[PDB]
């Protein structure tokens, strides 16, 4: 069944160290009959940016959500979406498509002095790269600052204060590929978490404690020349592209936050208990200028009742897979470890999105005789929209935890018996 | 599902962990002391194996529970 | 004698040498060592006095 | 109730010695109570690194150990240039505390 895109308004924004494009597609069906009811939507991706993808979500006019699955065709990893109501010929449906590309803004000078500003370059597409011929496409680009240097001209693109409009293209080919490149000033915090490890230890006695190790590096515009604390302090201009602090958002039940490094405590942080969450501003030991790869550890423990449900002999816990670290984050490697207690017999895990998973192993903390099972899940290219809830179901005999006191007892008893024999 | 499952409240109100830690230790420690005293004062002709076994078992039990509640009180939550 | 020993232990002998107690503390030593650890080549050679060896 | 002279004497000795040992251990930790627990005065960092080596590499590799990260122009043999008693004590306590799962990092064992 042939599909026609009628109106496509694409608004891209490039202010962050990220590229988010939202296309408001309007689809219509052709007048020809013997097509019945079309129920599938096809999405495409250009080969330039097919690997630098983090999330692709599709909604409908109003408040709604839809389901897309990856498909292969005989190549740009085409996706297909299942519409809620199948559209008959002559109908029209509005579908909002939002995608997020990571590691796509490259710093062009690539070396900036302690008293200069960042200039980045973006290479995307002019037209809506779809497998359907569209009719009216208009693109609006949102920048960080009003210091553009070279933007490709196609249709006399007018320029507003910080937003660039492109003339509506009357019609486009079957595959409407084109190269669009902007060179602008983006002195925003560029930050990449290289590898974050989240460890979640569950305890039926009290609460559950989650700690995460964070390697993070300032990617763009590496620093050349000398660094001087004097100029950094007595001149607020210099140091624009650097970072000083970032705030984490905690789930409002956190109780023991510590923020330790690999070498000791760090006394530079500020946590405020808010009504709905726990905000925590964090300063690293030193400001980051270019590729400075700070590494820290943040952990806390929260009440068990809030994230643990028990019925009969079954327990089920739901928690955030990846939790907030800073505004508009990006991860390159993420390993979740869920440390269940000893008698976790039937462990099933419901993943919201496809997560690469390794084999289970055993962990030996203090009062363990035969160890406790751990669940490991490896994922890559995580963004702020990957914050979901993962639930694990396991059966656990209630009597069995009593083996933890008794163990201690037996040790004591042995000592006394030894005395007796002596 | 997830709707018909009750919240998992702890079996022992955490506010009772401190009160339970001292007592269980104290009693335990007391018995322990007794045992050791008994092993230094009593000669070979004045030792009863059943009394020693009884007092040692009581001390071991109370001490194990007290040590658990203390170890959990500091926040290890074993 | 007990009271004297407690006071001398509390107010004189317990002190850190990595952190300068000023209550505000500035751990410049640790921050510099951490920078030197994370932002130098794997074979960089630093020379100082024998105290900070 | 009444107790023998020997029983009361033994009880008094035991109680006094227990209180004295507890006080000795309690009086030592003032700095740990204040600032976060870290090895200090930069003399024991060498001992600390050495202890970690003994705890993660073995004894035979530690007995004949050549360190190329210090006195770069020359060579420093740590396996035979220092009296090894403290490191051996710490590593033994660590391995005993790890056999029965009371898992504690090397730094906490060195500190206390
Ligand atoms: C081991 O490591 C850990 C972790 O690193 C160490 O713990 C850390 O210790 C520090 C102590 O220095 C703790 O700091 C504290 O942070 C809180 C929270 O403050 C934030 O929120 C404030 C809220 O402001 C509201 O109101 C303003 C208007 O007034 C609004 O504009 C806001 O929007 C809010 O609505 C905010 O004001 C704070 O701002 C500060 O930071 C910004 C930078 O982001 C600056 O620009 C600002 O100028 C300002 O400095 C901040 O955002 C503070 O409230 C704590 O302050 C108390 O102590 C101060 C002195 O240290 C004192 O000046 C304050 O008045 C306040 O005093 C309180 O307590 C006193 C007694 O102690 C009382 O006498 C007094 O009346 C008052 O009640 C403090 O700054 C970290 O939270 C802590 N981290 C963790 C994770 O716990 C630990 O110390 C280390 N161990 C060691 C070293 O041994
Ligand atoms: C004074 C009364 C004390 C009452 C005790 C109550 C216990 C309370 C527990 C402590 C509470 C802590 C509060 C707390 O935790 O606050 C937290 C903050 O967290 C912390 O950081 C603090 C953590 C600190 C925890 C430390 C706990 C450790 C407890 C250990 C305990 C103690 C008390 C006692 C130790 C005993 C030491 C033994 C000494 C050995 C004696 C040597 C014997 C000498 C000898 O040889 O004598 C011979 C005779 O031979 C013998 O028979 C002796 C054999 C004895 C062997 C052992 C017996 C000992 C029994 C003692 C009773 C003499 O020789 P002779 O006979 O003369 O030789 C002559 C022989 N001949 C030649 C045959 C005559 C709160 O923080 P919070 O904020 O709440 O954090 C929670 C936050 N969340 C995590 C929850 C979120
Ligand atoms: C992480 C937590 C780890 C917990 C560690 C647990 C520590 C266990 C403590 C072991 C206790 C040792 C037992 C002991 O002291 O043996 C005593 C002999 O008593 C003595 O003579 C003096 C020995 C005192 C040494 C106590 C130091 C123990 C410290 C261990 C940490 C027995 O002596 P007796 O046999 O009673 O001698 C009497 C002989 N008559 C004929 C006269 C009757
Ligand atoms: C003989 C054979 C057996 C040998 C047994 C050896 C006994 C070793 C005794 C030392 C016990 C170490 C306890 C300890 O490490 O406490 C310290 C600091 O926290 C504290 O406040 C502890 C200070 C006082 C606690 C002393 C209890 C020791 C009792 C031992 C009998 C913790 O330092 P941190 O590294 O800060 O731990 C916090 C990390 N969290 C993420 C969990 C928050
Ligand atoms: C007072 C003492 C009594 C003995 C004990 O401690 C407290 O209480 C025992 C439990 O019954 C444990 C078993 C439960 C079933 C579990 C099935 C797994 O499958 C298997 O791998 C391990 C197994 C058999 C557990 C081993 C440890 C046991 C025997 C524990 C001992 C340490
Ligand atoms: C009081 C002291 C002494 C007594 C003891 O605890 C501490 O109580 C014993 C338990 O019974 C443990 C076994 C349970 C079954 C479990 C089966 C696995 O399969 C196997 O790998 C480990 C195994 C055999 C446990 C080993 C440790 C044991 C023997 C423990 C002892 C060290
Ligand atoms: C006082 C009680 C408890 C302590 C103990 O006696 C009775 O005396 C311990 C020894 O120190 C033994 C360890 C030595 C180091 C060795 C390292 C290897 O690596 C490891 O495989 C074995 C290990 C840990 C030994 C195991 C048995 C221990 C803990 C012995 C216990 C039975
Ligand atoms: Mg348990």
């Amino acid at each position: 069944p042939p599909l026609i895109n009628e109106d496509v308004k694409r608004t891209v924004d490039l202010s962050s160290h990220l590229a988010k494009v939202t296309a408001e597609v309007v689809l219509a069906h052709l007048g020809g009959g013997s097509t019945s009811r079309a129920t599938s939507f096809l999405l495409a991706l250009e080969p330039e940016l097919e690997a630098r993808l983090a999330h692709l979500g599709v909604q409908v006019k109003g408040e709604d959500e839809e389901e897309n699955n990856l498909e292969v065709r005989e190549s740009g990893r085409f996706f297909t979406v299942k519409l809620p109501v199948a559209l008959d010929p002559g109908a029209k449906i509005s579908v909002i498509v939002e995608t997020v590309y990571t590691h796509v803004l490259h710093p062009y000078p690539t070396q900036i002095t302690q008293s200069e500003k960042q200039f980045v370059v973006f290479e995307g597409n002019h037209y809506f790269y779809s497998p359907y011929p569209t009719k009216t496409q208009t693109m609006r680009v949102k920048l960080a600052s009003r210091n553009v240097e070279s933007y490709t001209k196609l249709g006399n693109p007018t320029r507003s204060e910080d937003l660039l409009d492109y003339g509506p293209f009357r019609d486009v080919p079957a595959y409407s590929q084109d190269t669009f490149k902007v060179h602008y000033e983006n002195n925003s915090p560029f930050l990449t978490i290289t590898s974050m490890t989240r460890v979640i230890e569950v305890s039926h006695w009290g609460n559950i404690a989650v700690e995460e190790n964070v390697d993070l590096k300032h990617t763009g515009a590496v620093l050349k020349g000398p660094f001087s604390r004097y100029d950094y302090q007595r001149q607020p201009d210099s140091g624009i592209s650097s970072i000083r602090s970032f705030k984490t958002i905690l789930p409002a039940a956190a109780q023991d936050v510590y923020y330790r490094d690999e070498i000791g405590n760090v006394s530079t942080s500020h946590l405020l208990i808010l009504d709905d969450s726990v905000e925590m501003e964090i300063r690293p030991r030193f400001p980051l200028f270019g590729g400075w790869k700070t590494h820290y550890i943040v952990g806390y423990n929260l009440p068990s009742y809030e994230y643990l449900y028990n019925l009969g002999d079954q327990y089920a816990l739901k928690m955030r897979f990846v939790d907030h670290v800073f505004d508009e984050q990006v991860i390159d490697s993420l390993t979740v470890k869920i440390i269940l207690p000893e008698g976790a017999k039937n462990i099933e895990i419901d993943s919201p999105y496809e997560i690469s998973r390794a084999p289970d192993e055993l962990h030996y903390t203090y009062l363990d005789t035969f160890g406790r099972p751990v669940i490991v899940a490896y994922k890559k290219n995580l963004v702020e929209q990957h914050i979901q809830d993962i639930v694990v179901h396991y059966t656990f005999n209630k009597v069995l935890m009593l083996q933890e006191p008794l163990l201690v007892v037996a040790a004591f008893y042995i000592l006394f018996f030894t005395v007796i024999i002596y | 599902e997830l709707e018909a499952m009750s919240r998992y409240t702890s079996p022992v109100n955490p506010a009772v962990f401190p009160h339970l830690t001292v007592v269980l230790l104290a009693i335990g420690m007391f018995f322990t002391a007794w045992f050791f005293v008994y092993e230094v004062t009593s000669t070979k002709y004045t030792r009863d194996i059943y009394k020693e076994l009884l007092i040692s078992l009581v001390a071991s039990l109370f001490m194990g529970f007290g040590v658990l509640f203390l170890l959990l009180w500091v926040g290890i939550y074993v | 004698y007990t009271f004297h020993s407690t006071w001398v232990t509390s107010e004189a002998y317990s002190s850190p040498s990595i952190v300068l107690s000023a209550r505000i503390i500035f751990d410049d030593f640790r921050e510099a060592y951490y920078w030197l650890r994370h932002n130098t080549p794997e074979d960089a050679k630093v020379m100082s006095w024998w105290d900070y060896g | 109730l009444r107790l023998s002279y020997e029983k009361q004497d033994t009880l008094l000795k035991l109680l006094i010695l227990s209180m004295a040992a507890v006080l000795s251990f309690s009086t030592r930790l003032f700095a740990v109570l204040r600032f976060e627990s870290v090895i200090h005065e930069f003399d024991p960092y060498f001992n600390y690194r050495t202890t970690r080596f003994l705890a993660e590499e073995g004894f035979y590799k530690f007995h004949n150990w050549f360190d190329d990260r210090a006195w770069y122009p020359l060579g420093r043999i740590i396996g035979g240039t220092i009296y090894p008693g403290l490191m051996i004590t710490s590593a033994a306590i660590y391995h005993v505390l790890h056999f029965f799962h009371i898992t504690i990092d090397i730094r906490n064992v060195c500190v206390f």
